[PDB]
């Protein structure tokens, strides 16, 4: 019973890995795409703005 | 500066496929220039020569690049 | 007390379709491609819906929307080429599935065979309208040729082509309505597949011997769920080899060029799974005769039960008709190759002989040869 | 159509083993290889000749087509 | 029809990735030779981070260009230094100015040029290196150049690459064939920027299939051994 | 034997079978990704950004 059931366990383990990857990728496509992370994310700058200046 | 492609092309031109195609091309070049007004063209002959040369050159060129 | 698997109204249907269904104990790997088809369908609905989360069907953005899917959407290239090569896998499985039906006489199940013909047409329409959606050169000009084919129809051809376009040519309205139809059609395909399985389960599966197998039925669940899982894993292997090692093997580079109504491509071919028909239509000089032949090459599947002249159901015990079947498969391969080629010498006469031979096999050679086999067996 | 009412069958005995008592790949090569070769000889002259004909037709059509794009001196 | 040869690219192999130093040198070739007449609409500066340039290097490369930016408080359009999120500059405002500048020919966008050609980077390499003199009997209009790999063998692009056409930052001689190989590697990345990830996923998939397929096959055959070793006897009256 | 012990301890009950599968899935993901990545970066050694980044 061990040997046979070992084959199932390993099989499930492999399938688990595969399943996760597939699902993960489909979940990340609904995550903010690269361009969205690029534009709306940040607009950092240095002290280029002078005193009393509303840039 | 010297380019690998020049020397690779000469070496591959020393190939008998190239050697045969080159004089096929030069017999076309001897005809089409002798005949005063024709529709040929030696593009097919050059295509044979270039096919052979460039097969050899694609075998040997990226090793020096 | 009851077993809710057998008593519960939903679980009863599921149980009778995939668990306690009596199945022939000897159906081969060729009987796997049903379960592959339904899996392909699901995959196409899954990736396409995720493509439809980013795709836009305006002609100013469709090609750009697809580039965005493949370049900036997380794993969007995976979903995109999984969808494209899953369409190719869908058609591979469909052709193998119909070939199995032909070889083993499965068309003697009239209702499920006829529903299968309907399904073949609907999958073809879905794939055709989906391929226009990227709005590449091949998208545009393939839509152009295939839709203007319908002008050959007498008295209403131009009116119906213009109505399908929604305009004077293939343009924005055509792309948007093709997106809508491409979205809706696979769900109608799902309903038709359910009706298909409903009609099949009335008799159960045919087997490779062609002999009724009721004395040797096994339960579906342990045996064919695991066998169908193995077949699905093998299909996934081929699909992922395509997606991850040659994404562009079965496609065309000219669809990476945005559609140019001013410039036409040197070659305008459908996809590979249309070429056999594109050959047949291109073999006939007459526009309308060509369209009628391109339609008859798939409507002729409706005629197989009436063309059956053998005392036996399947091809397992009929060498001569196996010979003709493999000639038919070879003729379909040569029609695909011809349809991928220009209309020039010698592919024209080859396509003509192949187009004649396809119909001459199905309609004439196969019936006469079954009759000869009948007499060789003294019945 | 359900188990228990499919046919009448009589005088047929079946003997089976548990899957945990037997192997899943017994004689997989010593018997499987001769079986594949037998199954290949049984069908090869029914399947192969059409594809040989396609290979020849494809080869001829391609070489001929390319033999038309060549300049014929004239 | 002169078809391109098959060159032994570093990325041709099934698990073989692109050489990213060639991608960097090829960006330098595109951004110093091609860009004056070709656009790359679908490749932005940010895309080059983690591929052939660091974020600081790519931000300075974006700073090197000026890009038009949207309306001001007064409603005018202005010019600002480029950004990572900015796409590559377009050399021509519209297709008609591109055709006007190039003797009627529109030079294509190169984001997908490798994918949109039969023969790919092999074709592009042979096209860039394949300018010869026209053969006897072939005459081309002025502003056209004989290239045996271009369909029709009459191309409106003059030979762009030559020896020492640019300088390479890592010091490579910029021989014509070197420049062509570098730019062709860059164009392969610009068409398929998932190439390396795609092949790493392919390696993982092949390993997982080599594990699961034997295992699922063993599962199927464990369940089926009941049927496959089965014995039948017929004992009629 | 070892497989007798594995079955008696971890496979006989379905809950413990499933727990073994879950823990094994976690550790397998880690080790398999580590090995496959090392193979891919050895095949493509010196060609990747990571190998060359430290110059820029
Ligand atoms: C040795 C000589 C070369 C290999 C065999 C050549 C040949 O013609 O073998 C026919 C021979 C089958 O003859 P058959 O038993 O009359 O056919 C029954 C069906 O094929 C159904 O048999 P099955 O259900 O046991 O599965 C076998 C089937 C499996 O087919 C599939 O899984 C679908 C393949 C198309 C997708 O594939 C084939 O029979 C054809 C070959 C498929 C590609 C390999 O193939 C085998 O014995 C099985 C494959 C062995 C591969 C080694
Ligand atoms: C588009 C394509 C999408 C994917 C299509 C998938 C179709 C179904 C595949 C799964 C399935 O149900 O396969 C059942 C089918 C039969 O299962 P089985 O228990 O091995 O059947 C043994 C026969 O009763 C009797 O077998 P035998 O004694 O004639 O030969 C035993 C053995 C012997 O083979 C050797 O010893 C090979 C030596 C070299 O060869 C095989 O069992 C062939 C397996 C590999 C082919 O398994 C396979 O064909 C496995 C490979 C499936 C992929 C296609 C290969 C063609
Ligand atoms: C395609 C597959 C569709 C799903 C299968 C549908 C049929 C099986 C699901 C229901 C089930 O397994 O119920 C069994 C059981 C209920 O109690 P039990 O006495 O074990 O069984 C009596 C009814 N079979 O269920 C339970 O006891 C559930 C226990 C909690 C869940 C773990
Ligand atoms: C396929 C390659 C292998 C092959 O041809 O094997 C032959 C084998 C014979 O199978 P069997 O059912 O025993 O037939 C009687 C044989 N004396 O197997 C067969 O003949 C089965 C093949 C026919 C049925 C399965 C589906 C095949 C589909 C082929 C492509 C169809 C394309 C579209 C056609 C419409
Ligand atoms: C080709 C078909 C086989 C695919 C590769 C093996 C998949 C896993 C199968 C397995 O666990 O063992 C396969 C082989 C024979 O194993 P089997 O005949 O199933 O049983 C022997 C022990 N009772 O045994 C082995 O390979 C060693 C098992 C330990
Ligand atoms: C369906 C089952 C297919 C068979 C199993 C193949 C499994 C291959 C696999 O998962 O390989 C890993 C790969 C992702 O690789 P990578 O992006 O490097 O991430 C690794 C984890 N960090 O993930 C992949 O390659 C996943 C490819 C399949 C995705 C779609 C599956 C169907 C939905
Ligand atoms: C000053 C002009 C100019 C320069 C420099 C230039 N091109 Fe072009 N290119 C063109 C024009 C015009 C065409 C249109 C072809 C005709 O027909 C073109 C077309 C192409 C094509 C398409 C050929 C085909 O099969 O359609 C490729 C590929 C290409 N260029 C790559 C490059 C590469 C790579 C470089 C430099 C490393 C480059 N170009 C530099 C003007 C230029
Ligand atoms: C939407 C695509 C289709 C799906 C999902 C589908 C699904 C299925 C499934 C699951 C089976 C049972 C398993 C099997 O025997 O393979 C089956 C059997 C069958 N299908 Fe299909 N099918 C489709 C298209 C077709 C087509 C195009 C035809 C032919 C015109 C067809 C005709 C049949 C026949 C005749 C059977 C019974 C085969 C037999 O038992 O011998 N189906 N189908
Ligand atoms: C019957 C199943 C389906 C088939 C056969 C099919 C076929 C196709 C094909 C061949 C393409 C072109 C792929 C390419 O770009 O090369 C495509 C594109 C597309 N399909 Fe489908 N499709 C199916 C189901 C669906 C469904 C259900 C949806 C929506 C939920 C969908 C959404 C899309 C989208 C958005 C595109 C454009 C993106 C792209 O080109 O990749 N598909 N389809």
């Amino acid at each position: 019973k061990g040997f046979s059931y070992l084959i199932t366990a390993t099989t499930t383990v492999g399938v688990a890995y595969a399943a996760k990857n597939a699902v993960s990728q489909f979940v990340s496509s609904m995550s903010a795409s690269a361009d969205v992370l690029a534009m709306s994310k940040i607009e950092i700058k240095l002290s280029d703005i002078p005193e009393g200046k509303n840039m | 500066l010297v380019d690998p492609l020049t020397t690779v092309r000469e070496q591959c031109e020393q190939i008998e496929k190239c050697i045969k195609a080159r004089e096929r091309l030069e017999l076309c070049d001897q005809r089409v220039s002798s005949r005063s007004q024709t529709e040929e063209d030696c593009t097919e002959e050059l295509f044979d020569f270039l096919h052979a040369r460039d097969h050899c050159v694609a075998h040997k060129l990226f090793n020096s690049l | 007390m009851t077993n809710i698997r057998k008593s519960h109204p939903l679980m009863k249907i599921i149980n009778n379709a995939f668990i306690d269904l009596p199945a022939p104990s000897n159906i081969s790997s060729w009987w796997n491609f049903g379960s592959l088809l339904g899996i392909c369908l699901i995959l196409q609905i899954l990736t396409g819906l995720f493509l439809a989360m980013h795709y836009t069907s305006d002609t100013t953005t469709a090609f750009s929307s697809v580039t965005h899917i493949c370049r900036d959407v997380n794993y969007g290239w995976v979903i995109r080429y999984l969808h494209a090569n899953g369409a190719s896998m869908f058609f591979i499985c469909l052709f193998i599935h119909v070939g199995r039906g032909l070889y083993y006489g499965s068309y003697m199940f009239l209702e499920t065979w006829n529903i299968g013909v309907v399904l073949l047409f609907t999958v073809m329409a879905t794939a055709f309208m989906g391929y226009v959606l990227p709005w590449g050169q091949m998208s545009f000009w393939g839509a152009t040729v295939i839709t203007n084919l319908l002008s050959a129809i007498p008295y209403i051809g131009t009116d119906l082509v213009e109505w399908i376009w929604g305009g004077f040519s293939v343009d924005k309205a055509t792309l948007t309505r093709f997106f809508a139809f491409h979205f809706i059609l696979p769900f109608i395909i799902t309903a038709l597949a359910a009706v298909h399985l409903l009609f099949l389960h009335e008799t159960g599966s045919n087997n490779p011997t062609g002999i009724s197998s009721d004395m040797d039925k096994i339960p579906f669940h342990p045996y064919y769920t695991i066998k169908d899982i193995l077949g699905a894993l093998f299909m996934m292997l081929i699909l992922l080899i395509l997606v991850l090692f040659s994404p562009d093997l079965l496609g065309d580079p000219d669809n990476y060029t945005p559609a140019n109504p001013l410039n036409t491509p040197p070659h305008i071919k459908p996809e590979w799974y249309f070429l056999f028909a594109y050959a047949i239509l291109r073999s006939i000089p007459n526009k309308l005769g060509g369209v009628l032949a391109l339609v008859a090459s798939i409507l002729i599947l409706i005629l197989m039960p009436m063309l059956h002249t053998s005392k036996q159901r399947s091809m397992m015990f009929r060498p001569l008709s196996q010979c003709l079947f493999w000639m038919l498969v070879a003729d379909l391969i040569t029609l695909t190759w011809i349809g991928g080629q220009p209309v020039e010498h010698p592919f024209i006469i080859i396509g003509q002989l192949a187009s004649i031979l396809y119909f001459l096999i199905i309609l004439v050679l196969m019936p006469i040869t079954s009759i000869i086999e009948n007499n060789l067996l003294k019945w | 159509r359900e188990f228990g009412h499919l046919t009448r069958m009589r005088h047929v005995i079946t003997y089976s083993l548990s899957p945990f008592e037997q192997r899943a790949f017994p004689h997989y090569f010593t018997k499987g290889i001769p079986n594949v070769l037998r199954r290949t000889r049984a069908c090869i002259l029914r399947v192969a000749p059409p594809f040989v004909v396609f290979y020849l037709v494809y080869t001829w059509g391609t070489q001929e087509f390319e033999k038309s794009k060549r300049k014929n001196p004239a | 029809e002169l078809h391109a040869p098959s060159y032994p690219w570093s990325h041709r192999g099934l698990l073989s990735s692109l050489d990213h130093t060639s991608i960097r040198r090829g960006f330098q070739v595109y951004k110093q030779v091609c860009s004056s007449c070709h656009s790359m609409d679908y490749v932005a500066y940010r895309h080059l981070v983690g591929v052939c340039y660091t974020e600081e290097e790519a931000k300075a490369l974006a700073e090197e260009v000026e890009v038009q930016d949207g309306p001001n408080e007064d409603g005018e359009m202005f010019m600002r230094p480029g950004k990572l999120s900015d796409y590559f500059p377009k050399p021509y405002p519209n297709p008609e100015a591109a055709r006007a500048a190039n003797n009627g020919a529109l030079p294509p966008d190169l984001s997908y040029i490798v994918r949109a050609r039969h023969g790919g980077e092999d074709y592009v390499f042979s096209l860039l290196t394949g300018y010869c003199e026209p053969p006897t009997g072939v005459s081309l209009r002025e502003g056209l150049y004989f290239n045996p790999y271009f369909p029709g063998q009459a191309i409106a692009m003059a030979p762009p690459i030559y020896n020492e056409v640019l300088e390479f930052d890592d010091g490579t001689p910029a021989t014509m064939s070197q420049v062509a190989k570098d730019v062709c590697t860059f164009l392969r990345w610009a068409s398929e920027p998932e190439h390396d990830h795609r092949k790493r996923m392919g390696l993982k998939m092949l390993m997982m299939m080599g594990l699961l397929l034997p295992l699922v096959y063993a599962m199927k055959r464990h369940k089926w051994s009941v049927l496959k070793s089965r014995k039948l006897a017929y004992r009629p009256p | 034997t070892l497989t007798a012990r594995l079955y008696s301890l971890l496979f006989r009950r379905t809950s413990t079978f499933a727990l073994t599968i879950a823990v094994g899935a976690l550790f397998f993901e880690r080790a398999f990704d580590q090995g496959a990545d090392a193979i891919y970066e050895h095949i493509n050694q010196g060609k990747l950004w990571k190998h060359i980044k430290h110059k820029y």
